[PDB]
């Protein structure tokens, strides 16, 4: 019934980000939603004295025919104060982790008055024939960094009985998402999840669930080919890949293998491996089987995620903080209605990687997408199904390290 | 007395840390003073302003201007300093509507709302910042001190507050009358509808009646503005629209400014006049920055100007948007990185047209440019019509599939069909994925001295073929490209090539068909003539035979 004082960072005014073009369907959906939200006192009309603005659009969650209002609070979140929980390292060690959407709960807590002006947003009209409908939030808005921090005190006391009753289940909270992990059987797991959402509904669309399996999350080691006959091209690619691996693993040697390439031979000509070469290759395998030396996580640094398009619906990715120091590596080959759409695939990939990163470290990585800025920015909203939005930059120069990760 | 609803005031504040304006009042002639006294007297009668005591420390300069040598003077309050200290507002005037997205109307009536402007009250706690002083005769008495009670003309927040208040007033009327459309511009309200003219007039009278609830009286006469309407450079007709007459001037000599004007008009006219080119005229303005500097027109630009004059020969109109019908956008290649497009619903009836020029870069191909054009048109369409149009592109399906399935980046184009209108976009070469059996293997390399700028470029093969060429005024990268060029020149229709240059490979893997660099262009021309080309990369200085750096170390 009482609000907590919220302010921005010293020397920073509220966000003034432009509203990007919305389609007809999304505009109708947003109008329909914001009408009812206005009726429920969640949002209110504002005048021209509010110059601030935050982009907004609409999506559809995993298998749902009901639109969801999503706000891009990325600029507000980096301008708002740092609201000052040690991340559950056991969350990535559980057998099954269900993601829940507890965003609606935030709408039960009033927002600080003197801060409301900063959550201003605009529903645009087609061709701007009519003035855009401007709103601001009266309660805790979904997607805002302050919402889970403020509601934390409430959420704790809300979940106390369930947590006391089940001391094995690991619960984590990130933005509008609640990650609930356990080692129970999938059926009993679903029963516990349903029990939890019924425990939340009784406490005052939380019916959807998003199940993950951190135990089945496979990692990518560096592998070298095993052939009976090596061509010049094969050996050249091998030496190249090993030379790249030398930046990660110190003891990598290619001298003896390079001795096979001496003399200008044809690329298709088969070269029989000498003993020194085979020994060198063996040692290299043994080195590549070991973990990377001096790899640690720094909570104060940024997570960086790189993605490579491998073709045939396959993508590879790496999450790190320092170059040649991968905290995570992975590979996807998903068929989610994107057989003939690269951008849809890449979007889903970004969402999956981000989800994994949230589970493991507790925050989202900065992406480096193999795509032109315009192309991505034109289409990524049409395939987005997450309540959060990570940061991203664009790489325009084809990385030579593509096939080496495949 | 009929009770009228009070107009809600907008809470206006100054920028944080700033105080109101304190500018001295300029000395005036006795004439101007008398005039201002009379004017401000009647304005005080109307309730626009009010006399204030000596307590108010703020002041804004006021001037008197003789209107075009007439018998009447006019008041001019210089609100610049106050505007510098006035907060920012939500300007809804940003991003004007485009005529191509409008819907045709049988009747469009205009109403004057200039008198409705002064019915908008200024925030009481802000009025003190709008204080101004009329100088007294011979400065022998304390000057007359006024402050505004309504929205001052010239003030920063006046248009935004006016538009917002007016919109808030019109909202229920527009809501309960969905058979009409209302748009506000300056001191004029525009109302359009497809209703029968009687029902329409009825609607207008109902609008006036509704405005009477806030005491807003609009002139009870036929407005002087009837279709067509001149608006933001457009001609708005009931069933069609166009751009205001584009007149290309006749000149024997052109300056920088003249060319800027020309390209301006051409760019503005390119939204309805199809085929308008501007590259040869815009490339003459490369690093000039001298409005009076006369630039000689190249023949390439003269021809372009001629073609533009041929296109702008006779007036061209565009139709309005019909939401019931499908939206189609067709694209054509003009060459030199130029692209043109038309957006229509029914054949030969364009809603609008447009163009796209390639971005600034070192290398590019037609496929990428086509993609970019598609993206631009898509975004523009979502802005204007709120949906994505169906595309007609000069590119084979097979070509596009081959492109996007092999391209290292992720690319996508919405629903589109192929239209056979040359020049068609094509892939000019395609590198192999595996080494070629039987084909000669060219180990290439290039290296240059950084100081003397002396270099060498060349190759060695498995058949024993060799070449080393001396080069002057060159770099390492140039030599590395030159080596590949030599390998392409002296090889058959099928050839393998081994290079250690990450740079060259970085260029060729981007798959350009055109470049700023002549060397790269020559390489491309060599690639097109080949049947099969495999390009392999190896680490340099790693004892890999064939990679004869020793023939370049000299
Ligand atoms: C966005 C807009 C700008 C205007 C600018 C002026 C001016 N000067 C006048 C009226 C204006 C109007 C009604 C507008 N609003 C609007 N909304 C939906 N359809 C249309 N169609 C339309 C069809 C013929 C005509 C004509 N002749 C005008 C608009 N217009
Ligand atoms: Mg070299």
């Amino acid at each position: 019934i009482e609000t907590v004082p919220v302010k921005l960072k010293p020397g920073m005014d509220g966000p003034k980000v432009k509203q990007w073009p919305l389609t007809e369907e999304k505009i109708k959906a947003l109008v329909e939603i914001c009408t009812e939200m206005e009726k429920e006192g969640k949002i209110s009309k504002i005048g021209p004295e509010n110059p601030y603005n935050t982009p907004v659009f609409a999506i559809k969650k995993k298998d749902s025919t009901k639109w969801r209002k999503l706000v891009d609070f990325r600029e507000l979140n980096k301008r708002t104060q740092d609201f000052w929980i040690p991340h559950p390292a056991g969350l990535k060690k559980k057998k099954s982790v269900t993601v829940l959407d507890v965003g609606d709960a935030y709408f039960s807590v009033p927002l600080d008055e003197d801060f409301r002006k900063y959550t201003a947003f605009t529903i645009p009209s087609i061709n701007n024939e009519t003035p855009g409908i401007r709103y601001q939030y009266n309660v805790l808005p979904q997607g805002w960094k302050g919402s889970p921090a403020i509601f934390q005190s409430s959420m704790t006391k809300i979940l106390e009985p369930f947590k006391k009753q089940n001391p094995d289940i690991v619960i984590y909270q990130y933005m509008d998402d609640l990650y609930v992990g356990s080692d129970l059987e999938i059926g009993q797991h679903r029963t516990k999840i349903e029990e939890l959402r019924q425990h939340l509904l009784r406490w005052g669309f939380l019916w959807m669930g998003y199940e993950l399996h951190p135990d089945k999350w496979t990692v990518q080691p560096i592998v070298l080919p095993e052939k009976d006959s090596w061509t010049v091209n094969d050996i050249q690619k091998l030496v190249g890949k090993l030379n790249w691996a030398s930046q990660i693993y110190p003891g990598i040697k290619v001298r003896q293998l390079s001795k096979l390439l001496r003399g200008t031979k044809a690329l298709t000509e088969v070269i029989p491996l000498t003993e020194e070469a085979e020994l060198e290759l063996a040692e290299n395998r043994e080195i590549l089987k070991e973990p990377v030396h001096g790899v640690y996580y720094d909570p104060s640094k940024d997570l960086i995620a790189e993605i490579q398009k491998q073709g045939q619906g396959q993508w590879t990715y790496q999450i790190y903080q320092e170059p040649f120091k991968n905290l995570k590596t992975g590979k996807y080959a998903r068929m989610r209605g994107a057989h003939t759409n690269d951008v849809k695939q890449l979007t889903e990939a970004v969402q999956k990687i981000t989800t994994e990163s949230i589970v493991i470290w507790g925050k989202t990585p900065k992406f480096k997408l193999p795509i032109q800025k315009e192309t991505w920015e034109t289409w990524w909203t049409e395939y987005w199904q997450a309540t959060w939005i990570p940061e991203w930059e664009f790489v325009n120069t084809p990385p030579l390290v593509k096939l080496w990760y495949q | 007395m009929v009770p009228i609803s009070p107009i809600e005031t907008v809470p206006v504040k100054l920028k944080p840390g700033m105080d109101g304006p304190k500018v001295k009042q300029w000395p005036l002639t006795e004439e101007k003073i008398k005039a201002l006294v009379e004017i401000c007297t009647e304005m005080e009668k109307e309730g626009k302003i009010s006399k204030i005591g000596p307590e108010n420390p703020y002041n804004t300069p006021v001037f008197a201007i003789k209107k075009k040598d007439s018998t009447k003077w006019r008041k001019l309050v210089d609100f610049r300093e106050l505007n510098k200290r006035t907060q920012d507002f939500w300007e809804v005037q940003l991003g004007i509507p485009h005529p191509a997205g409008l819907k045709k109307k049988k009747s469009v009536t205009v109403l004057d709302v200039g008198d409705a402007y002064f019915s908008v009250p200024l925030d009481e706690d802000f009025r003190k910042y709008t204080a101004f002083t009329i100088p007294s005769i011979n400065n022998e008495t304390p000057g007359i001190r006024y402050q505004y009670n309504v929205l001052p003309q010239g003030w920063k927040g006046s248009p935004a507050i006016f538009q917002s208040s007016m919109t808030k007033i019109l909202e229920p009327f527009a809501a309960q009358n969905p058979d009409i459309v209302i748009y506000q511009y300056m001191d004029d309200l525009y109302v359009g509808s497809d209703l029968e003219i009687g029902q329409h007039r009825t609607k207008i009278e109902e609008l006036r009646q509704h405005l009477l609830r806030w005491g807003l009286t609009t002139p009870d006469k036929k407005h002087q503005k009837e279709p067509p309407f001149l608006w933001m450079g457009y001609e708005l007709h009931p069933d069609k629209w166009t751009v205001q007459p584009i007149v290309l001037p006749e000149k024997d000599s052109w300056t920088v400014n003249d060319i800027q004007k020309l390209v301006g008009k051409l760019n503005w006219a390119s939204q309805i006049y199809p085929g308008i080119k501007v590259r040869q005229l815009s490339k003459l303005l490369r690093g000039t920055k001298a409005l009076t500097e006369v630039i000689p027109l190249t023949e390439e630009a003269e021809l372009e100007l001629a073609e533009n004059r041929e296109i702008l020969k006779e007036p061209v109109h565009g139709v309005y948007y019909d939401p019931s019908k499908d939206l189609i956008a067709e694209i054509q290649k003009q060459g030199q990185g130029q692209w043109t497009y038309q957006i229509y619903q029914e054949p030969f009836k364009n809603l609008k047209t447009g163009k796209y020029a390639r971005m600034r870069g070192a290398h590019t191909n037609d496929v990428k440019q086509l993609t970019e054009a598609v993206q631009k048109i898509t975004t523009e369409s979502i802005v204007i019509w709120g949906k994505t149009p169906k595309f007609k592109l000069p590119i084979q399906k097979e070509t596009w599939e081959t492109w996007w399935t092999e391209y290292w980046q992720a690319t996508w184009i919405p629903e589109w069909e192929f239209v056979n209108t040359p020049p068609l976009v094509k892939l000019w070469y395609q590198l192999e994925k595996e080494p070629i059996v039987g084909a000669e293997t060219f180990y290439v390399d290039g290296a240059a001295n950084r100081e003397t700028k002396l270099g060498k470029a060349g190759y060695v093969t498995n058949k024993g073929r060799q070449k080393v060429v001396p080069l002057t005024n060159t770099t390492n990268q140039k030599t590395e490209l030159q080596a590949i060029y030599l390998a392409l020149q002296d090889s058959g229709l099928e050839v393998n090539i081994v290079t250690d240059s990450q740079y060259a490979l970085g260029i060729i893997q981007a798959q350009p068909d055109k470049s700023e660099s002549e060397l790269v262009n020559q390489i491309i021309e060599q690639l097109i003539k080949k049947e099969k080309v495999y390009l392999a990369w190896v680490p340099a200085h790693k004892g890999i035979g064939g990679n004869e750096q020793v023939d370049k170390l000299v």
